[PDB]
């Protein structure tokens, strides 16, 4: 029973290591209607207390929505696609607004003080320790496991959030922040209000740590920590030991354990499919380069009239479950890294570069046959943009040497979105040749659009970052450069002089 | 060679002289020819199709990973050279075009050939049309006639009408070598033909709700391969299905690209046998009504990935012997009541390692699995509960086969 | 049953206790012969300076060992040398040098095939180990034979050794030399669990009353009961955190707490055999000896409180009552035997204890049937069709179009090179899963030493390792991430080029030989002249040893004849190849 043996151990640990005591003899000092604070840089660690006025017994389950685009929302980095809003408990929420005012300042000391390697608590009592939990989740908005992250102790709160605060805290770093010291005669009342984090149920002849939000529904739903804290402290050298949760729990517990496990290794045995569905891919590109008309002009056209069995293959099949995979991998690891000195560590990283650079293309294709507009800031989806990024803070740290004599063929072009600067162009060239009644301002706006294309596409060939089957017969490039051709008439220029003394012919040999 | 041939293998293999040149045939197309014109089982003229294979006189592919299960040839091509064609045309211009027994004839931009006026006396007639062709049909007798190949390459085509002079006609084949889908019309004439067995298409635009109003009162089985079926129908209860189709037994649809919603007539063929639903990936769901097929034995939905559960009338399929949902990614679980299945013996379920069993699968005896082994984890917690449990595991073989299908 | 077990009898522990007792007297060891046999006893100490060196500034007083004078001491993929204490290291160099004449007693004993025994009281029980580690290190494992093979005999020692020091033995079958006997609530087994800082004050006077010379120090009640209150809190937490993260059970809030944690980096080695006034209780299991070594000691009931601190000294004095009356006692070894309840309790042991003990046993077995499962796999038909579909079909197609298969595979024209590729990737992951087993310490010690393995992981790295670089240079890979030996190479390849390497010597691996001529190729020759000359000159070698093929590499179409003739004819006439 790896899940029990590891709970009683973990709060055994904790007890011992010794936060409680002191944590708690802090805010015992505090103590013994308004929200007061008090901050201790002691050598071992910085220590940050909050103390808050008693509970309210009416205003206890009411609650404020938040929204992204909200601008009074203050953690706006912690709503996403899936969970756009989050509510949160009304007097805790006003109690940290109010003072935000110079805790600005607290949180320049406290981020600075972390950055230099120091442990940094956040502590409080009863609805002093939800404040507390605010201003921690204030200071989570920046994360990377090689810096550090504050801790958060809370001794007897009361919940905050609903279920899709948990939803958004549900198996990521930061609930690996917080630590909820609760007796297990306290009962709770979850039809609205959630819990998320770590929790330390604090019985008596002992002490439980879990993790799970669950378990701590099943054993909560429904004192002065002084004393429990001795009792604990006393209990440490026990003759006698009994279970203290029931076996139901240690079952349900165990039971979603090995589930995570699984699925955590499922990927990586999957990787390999992944590949050898590329290398599908690897070989209907080369065929469609065979026959002159590139691969997605070929997959575009199957697209709009399929007539073909191999084509319908790679899109149904393999194209799919590529998109599939790899939008599981980028939503799984943006909450819970590799490494802990990058996410995404090597083999996945490189080959989701890979994937991106062949892959969305064909995207592309989709959403401009579709009858859509404008794809780079309105159209693409989440998990093409985090594998740039993530590549792209990596590749300035590696050394490496581009040969300008080579041959280019097997070149993956380095903007993804070339084709959707392509659909653009030709769908503003149309636009000036179906027109009527135009105005001129328009018309110069549009003569704009064409000259920063034209700035562009020389730019990524005279830098090398292309590929030569933009220039394959069939090509959509060569469609637009054609019906270009026609709405300039004679203003020559470097792209111009490229393309008619064809001298496309021989680039990236 | 040819000669050297025995007889039977001698007219299989001048069989081949009607296709066109370096034409992919698929080898259920031959198959089905055969059977019909020599009264033959598919399992030997298969055997008979290996052994041409065999002294290099044809060459056969297979495309996956399909085994060759009750007269499932969907997925093998046939491809033969050139010259093997010519020799096989080679030993049939003897005789007289119109006492030929199999003549091939071609028709170039409506010059029809001036002999016509005469009565045809071939068994196997084909017919080959260019693009320009515009149906201004000459008017022929043909009697003696039990197949027939159209070959096209037009935008709109309309069947003969001498059709229904050929008495004797036992097969059909249309195939449409044109890049857009060719609009078939003048349909009805086949109601006339007192012998028509098998009806076969390919790529030809067909309002899918004629077959009904058509009354082919002895048709066996029907295939249609990347058909369009355009805007999809169903008001017309005028007609008696299993009145007009009392004679249907086998329904294959393939690659069915645009075909979202099943039809509703199929559902009253209470004399199907087999149903087969392969490659269609616009299919997410099957009617309710399929529980009325009372006498349904195999059912095959291999490669349709988009189809994310089987409808729940499946209990009432009380005669379901094989059950293959191969390589179904977005099939989810099983109905609930799978089992009160009391004949279903096979199932294959390759790459279905996504696909949650629900309880009654205890239910069964005797039955073999065919999977993968990430399918096996599912299939291996549940062996004690099944006293003759088989669960056979090959491999999957990777290949360039369908890159000829580009 | 013992002596099954241990390979050693009654007589031999009678005249090793015998022995470290006379050691008391003399300086810094006492030798002994009788027959053919020839024991050296090492003297210990009871000063402050010969736990924690002074002069280190870590709080355990570890330092790392050397990669020269024990180069076995290591995890052989990774790379990782072991720690040991700095103050046992420094008594026992001081001890080897050639001043002292123990070389030549030892060189003298072992020219005799007589047997070696090392053994000695508490501190000079650790300075035992080291020379035994020592001796293997220089002699046994030069040329192994049963003349050679030597004991340790241990009397109530500390801890030596971290984690890798224990997997070092593990690997090399060496743990079976090494026997250290521990009372029950003997306390100087467990005093390098703590941490500096928690005794430097009340160290030397608990170290005064230990010693068994200088009897005529007095007790003090609170100084000891807090030596032994610190020292076992210490051992509490270094306990929970083994069983904490025995799998790896949500390691999340672990590693936040361990950002406010120091735990000690000792572990026990080797064979330890607890004793009671009934039994005596064996173990091989470092895990459960570790839970051992704080459970045993715990009360047995609530007034004994008082009673444990004195005991534990006074238990330091008891091995010889222990030598000369373990005949009179129950021996059972724990791993083997299923019914450990009746033992664990008779230890004194609670029922939590002894679910963390199951535990750690279990664990162990876990690690036996990942092993058997994986033998499985690599013994079956289609894992070596894989491989011998390169070796006997693709290989040969390849030399017979006169390129090779690296350029073939490269250029890629045919299915032939589809299925290499796919074949390829196959085997990349079983490797890969392997790899990662290794890596979260979930296979037993001795895998990387086992022999079936090595051959395996050689074959399979010299036929693919040029196909994975064919790749890496095939589709411009290079240009996207660097040079292949840098970033590029996957860690599979490392760790079986590293395990061969081990087993063999007990541009520098030849199945990177292609990595190296394609970063060299389209240079001026000036600024390459070095490194086509290191290349050139290992050639030879390569090709005799069997990393390199000679058909393949000589090929009119391969690519390395094709930059070997571009050189200039000053250096063609003077290569070492240049008949080829």
């Amino acid at each position: 029973s790896s899940s029990s043996l590891k709970g009683s151990a973990l709060g055994k640990l904790v007890v011992t290591s010794g936060l409680l005591h002191s944590s708690w003899s802090k805010i015992l000092e505090i103590h013994n209607s308004g929200l007061e604070f008090q901050i201790h840089r002691e050598e071992k660690f910085t220590l940050v207390v909050f103390s808050a006025p008693p509970i309210c017994r009416s205003s206890s389950s009411d609650s404020t929505l938040l929204h992204v685009k909200d601008k009074e929302n203050p953690f706006p980095f912690l709503c996403s696609e899936n969970n756009p809003s989050f509510s949160l408990h009304t007097p805790a929420f006003n109690l940290f607004t109010s003072a935000s005012t110079s805790l600005t300042y607290l949180k320049s000391e406290l981020l600075q003080t972390l950055k230099s390697e120091k442990p940094v608590i956040i502590t409080g009592a009863a609805l002093g320790g939800s404040v507390a939990s605010l201003y921690t989740l204030w200071l989570l908005e920046t994360i990377e496991p090689t810096l550090k992250r504050p801790l958060c102790i809370t001794f007897g709160s009361p919940l905050i959030g609903d279920a899709s605060l948990q939803q958004i805290l549900e198996n990521s770093v930061r609930n690996s922040c917080f630590l909820h010291v609760v007796s297990a005669q306290t009962r709770i009342k979850m039809d609205f209000f959630k819990p998320f984090g770590t929790f330390l149920i604090c019985f008596d002849s002992g002490c439980v740590c879990i993790e799970d939000h669950v378990a701590v529904t099943e054993l909560l739903n429904g004192v002065d920590y002084s004393q429990v804290l001795n009792r604990l402290d006393q209990s440490m050298l026990s003759l006698a030991d009994s279970r203290l949760i029931p076996e139901d729990v240690i079952k349900g517990i165990e039971k979603r354990a090995e589930m995570k496990n699984l699925r955590f290794d499922m990927m990586f045995k999957k990787l390999n499919d992944m590949k050898i569905s590329m290398a599908y891919i690897e070989w209907y590109k080369k065929k469609c380069k065979e026959v002159k008309i590139g691969y997605y002009d070929r997959f575009k056209t199957q697209l709009a009239f399929p007539s073909k069995e191999f084509d319908i293959n790679i899109k149904n099949h393999h194209k799919s479950e590529l998109n599939r995979f790899w939008k599981s991998v980028v939503e799984e690891v943006e909450r819970r890294p590799q490494s802990d000195a990058s996410i995404l560590k090597r083999r996945f990283l490189f080959s989701g570069n890979n994937y991106r650079r062949m892959i969305e293309p064909l995207d592309i294709a989709e959403y401009y046959l579709e009858g859509r507009k404008e794809y780079r800031t309105t159209g693409r989806s989440h998990h093409y943009v985090m594998l740039e990024k993530w590549f792209g803070m990596e590749s300035i740290l590696i050394e490496k040497e581009r040969c300008k004599k080579r041959d280019l063929s097997d070149l993956l072009t380095f903007d993804s979105c070339f084709w959707a600067e392509v659909e653009d162009s030709l769908i503003v060239i149309n636009q000036l040749n179906t027109t009527v009644g135009m105005r001129d301002d328009v018309r110069e706006v549009l003569t704009r659009k064409l000259v920063e294309f034209e700035g562009y596409v020389w730019e990524i060939i005279t830098k090398r970052e292309v590929s030569p089957e933009i220039f394959l017969e069939e090509s959509s490039f060569m469609k637009w450069w054609k019906e270009y051709k026609k709405i300039k008439g004679f203003n020559s220029s470097y792209l111009t002089e490229f393309m008619n003394t064809r001298k496309y012919e021989s680039y990236g040999k | 060679s040819f000669d050297a041939l025995d007889p039977n293998l001698k007219e299989c293999f001048l069989d081949m002289g009607s296709f066109l040149e370096d034409q992919k045939i698929r080898a259920s197309v031959i198959i089905d020819m055969w059977v019909e014109l020599y009264g033959k089982g598919s399992s030997i003229l298969y055997m008979y199709l290996e052994d041409l294979a065999s002294q290099n006189l044809l060459k056969l592919v297979p495309l996956g990973t399909n085994e060759h299960e009750d007269g499932f040839y969907n997925d093998f091509l046939v491809t033969q050279h050139d010259i093997l064609r010519e020799l096989a045309i080679c030993q049939s211009e003897f005789k007289e075009n119109l006492e030929r027994k199999r003549l091939n004839l071609e028709i170039l931009e409506n010059t029809f050939p001036d002999w016509c006026l005469n009565t045809i006396n071939a068994s196997l007639l084909s017919i080959s049309t260019d693009d320009l062709f515009s149906s201004k049909w000459l008017e022929m007798d043909c009697p003696n006639v039990e197949a027939l190949v159209l070959n096209l390459s037009s935008s709109d085509y309309a069947l003969p009408s001498f059709i229904s002079g050929m008495k004797k006609l036992k097969v059909l084949t249309i195939t449409n070598h044109g890049f857009y889908p060719a609009r078939l019309s003048n349909f009805s004439c086949l109601s006339s033909l007192p012998n028509l067995k098998r009806i076969r298409l390919e790529k030809v635009s067909i309002t899918l709700l004629d077959i009904p109003q058509l009354q082919l009162s002895s048709l066996k089985k029907l295939s249609l391969v990347m058909c369009s079926f355009g805007e999809v129908f169903y008001d017309t209860e005028d007609i008696v299905v299993s009145n007009a189709l009392s004679k249907l037994q086998e329904i294959d649809i393939d690659y069915c690209y645009d075909l979202d919603e099943l039809p509703y007539w199929i559902s009253e063929i209470v004399s199907l046998k087999t149903l087969s639903i392969t490659n269609c990936n616009k299919l997410s769901q099957l009617p309710e009504a399929i529980g009325n097929l009372s006498r349904l034995e195999v059912l095959r939905l291999c490669s349709s990935m988009n189809l994310s559960e089987l409808p729940e009338a499946t209990e009432g399929l009380s005669n379901l012997r094989f059950l293959d949902i191969s390589h179904c990614l977005g099939l989810r679980k099983l109905p609930q009541e799978i089992g009160k299945l009391q004949n279903l013996k096979k199932i294959s379920m390759r790459k279905c390692s996504g696909c949650e069993l629900p309880e009654s699968v205890t239910n069964l005896e005797n039955l073999e699995v065919k999977c993968d082994e990430e399918t096996g984890l599912l299939w291996e917690r549940l062996k004690p509960k099944m006293r003759n449990l088989r669960v056979q595991e090959e491999e999957i073989e990777h290949n360039l086969n369908l890159l000829q299908m580009f | 049953a013992f002596e099954a077990l241990t390979g050693i009898n009654g007589d031999l522990i009678t005249r090793s206790w015998s022995a470290s007792k006379q050691a008391y007297l003399t300086e810094r060891y006492h030798k002994e012969e009788a027959g053919a046999v020839v024991i050296f006893a090492f003297q210990p100490s009871f000063s402050e300076k010969d736990f924690f060196d002074p002069d280190n500034k870590s709080s355990f007083g570890e330092i790392k060992l050397n990669r020269v004078q024990f180069p076995c001491m290591r995890k052989i993929g990774k790379g990782d040398v072991a720690t040991v204490n700095e103050a046992f290291l420094k008594n026992l160099e001081a001890i080897i040098d050639p001043r002292t004449s123990f070389q030549a007693s030892v060189e003298m004993a072992v020219r005799s095939r007589k047997q070696i025994v090392f053994t000695g009281h508490s501190s000079g029980g650790a300075t035992a180990i080291l020379a035994t580690v020592w001796y293997l290190e220089k002699y046994f494992i030069r040329n192994p034979n049963v003349y050679l093979e030597p004991r340790c005999v241990t009397f109530g020692a500390p801890l030596v050794g971290d984690s890798i020091f224990s997997h070092a033995l593990g690997r090399e079958k060496w743990s079976r030399f090494f026997v250290n006997f521990v009372s029950r609530f003997d306390i100087v087994p467990r005093i390098m669990l703590a941490r500096k800082a928690s005794v430097e004050e009340t160290l030397p006077h608990v170290l005064a009353q230990l010693d068994p010379r200088k009897s005529s120090v007095q007790e003090s009640e609170q100084r000891i009961t807090e030596f032994y209150t610190r020292v076992m809190r210490d051992t509490s937490t270094v306990a929970n955190q083994a069983v904490c993260e025995l799998t790896g059970s949500a390691e999340a809030f672990l590693e936040t707490l361990s950002s406010f944690l120091e735990l000690s980096p000792y572990r026990p080695a080797g064979t330890f055999v607890f004793s009671t006034e009934k039994r005596l209780v064996a173990v091989n299991n470092s895990d459960a000896i570790l839970q051992m070594l704080f459970y045993t000691s715990q009360a047995s009931d609530e007034q004994e409180w008082s009673l444990i601190p004195f005991r534990s000294i006074r238990d330091h004095h008891s091995y010889e009552e222990l030598v000369q009356s373990m005949g009179k006692k129950l021996f059972n070894h724990l791993d083997g035997e299923n019914s450990i309840e009746s033992t664990l309790n008779d230890l004194g042991v609670s029922t939590r204890g002894r679910q963390y003990v199951q535990a750690a046993l279990e664990e162990e077995k876990k690690r036996v049937e990942n092993q058997k499962k994986i033998i499985q796999v690599i013994e079956q038909e289609r894992f070596l069709k894989k491989l011998a579909w390169i070796e006997d079909e693709y290989k040969p197609k390849c030399q017979a179009h006169k390129n090779g298969y690296y350029d073939s595979f490269k250029v890629s024209n045919e299915e032939n090179d589809f299925k290499a590729n796919v074949k390829r990737a196959e085997l990349a992951g079983v490797f890969d899963e392997v790899l990662g087993l290794m890596k979260k310490c979930q296979l037993p010690d001795e895998f990387e030493g086992d022999i079936d393995w090595i051959k395996l992981a050689t074959r399979y790295r010299r036929l693919v390792e040029p196909l994975d670089i064919a790749n890496y240079h095939r589709h411009l890979k290079n240009e996207d991430t660097g040079p292949y030996m840098k970033r590029g190479r996957p860690t599979r390849y490392i760790y079986a080029q590293r395990g061969y390497e081990h087993y063999i010597l007990k541009s520098e691996c030849g199945s990177c030989f292609w990595a190296e001529v394609e970063e060299l190729k389209g240079k001026p020759y000036e600024e390459v002249e070095v490194r086509v000359k290191t290349l050139e000159g290992m050639l030879g070698e390569w090709i005799t040893d069997g990393e390199v093929d000679d058909k393949e590499i000589f090929l009119e179409g391969s690519t390395f004849r094709k930059w070997w003739i571009t050189l200039p004819k000053n250096h063609k006439s003077h290569s070492p190849l240049r008949d080829y």
